[PDB]
């Protein structure tokens, strides 16, 4: 591999050296340890928790404006897509963070009006209505 | 000149040509609520 | 200079674990995040 001290760096190799996990299952159980204050070393519950954390539509949602901003931030040309995080999205996020670390790029502006959005009455009413529908569906399923 | 304005015309000291009229001042709330309640075939809102 | 991951601002955790959870191997990770050169004798 290639290493430097000005334009490149061993950011990930050193992390691997400090990384205690060895395989996918160890990483999954470590994530489960971190999430749950209780630490039962199970097999399927950790995988289900990790899947529902970011890859479940019913529990995670990047809105259309969220997807558009995500695509524009990482220079990806296509604006539409899905509301679910992919592995490519995380890879691009870490790659861009490394590029910023390497001196190639700059940080965003917190108070820029291109980073702040307006939420009106209709959107909030829709959110509350969806919350009510979510509350109804559980009892519906139970009695069904 | 309209009927209401013709009874009392206010002398204007402005010197630059008006190009874009002042929009309806309550557009935001009504547009939001209409987007909330209007039928949507695409189902976006 | 090394990277961490914090989910729901709970606690620190090394950033390689999230790659490991997505069925990625160490050499695949290094291929992703590094560029290779060839040494021959």
């Amino acid at each position: 591999l290639f290493t430097n001290d000005l334009d490149h760096g061993p950011y990930i190799s050193e992390t691997l050296r400090v990384d205690p996990t060895n395989d996918r299952l160890s990483a999954l159980v470590e994530i489960y340890r971190m999430m749950r204050p209780g630490e039962p070393p199970t097999r399927e519950a950790a995988e289900s928790l990790f899947e529902n954390l970011f890859f479940s539509e019913d529990r995670y949602d990047l809105s259309a404006v969220g997807r558009m901003k995500f695509n524009r931030s990482l220079l990806r040309e296509e604006i539409e897509g899905s509301g679910i995080l992919s592995k490519d999205d995380i890879i691009d996020v870490m790659k861009k963070l490394i590029d910023i670390r390497n001196g190639k790029g700059e940080v965003d502006d917190i108070d820029h009006l291109g980073n702040r959005r307006i939420r009106s009455v209709g959107e909030m009413a829709e959110n509350q209505f969806r919350v009510g529908l979510v509350r109804v569906e559980r009892a519906v399923k139970e009695r069904l | 000149y309209s009927y209401t304005e013709k009874k009392r015309i206010r002398k204007d000291f402005g010197k630059r040509p008006q190009v874009l009229d002042v929009p309806y001042l309550l557009s935001i709330q009504l547009d939001s609520f209409q987007k909330f309640i209007e039928q949507d075939p695409e189902g976006q809102y | 200079d090394n990277l961490f991951v914090r989910i729901d601002r709970r606690r620190k955790l090394p950033a390689t674990i999230i790659l490991r959870a997505l069925n990625y191997t160490t050499e695949q990770i290094l291929d992703l995040f590094f560029e290779k050169v060839i040494f021959e004798i």
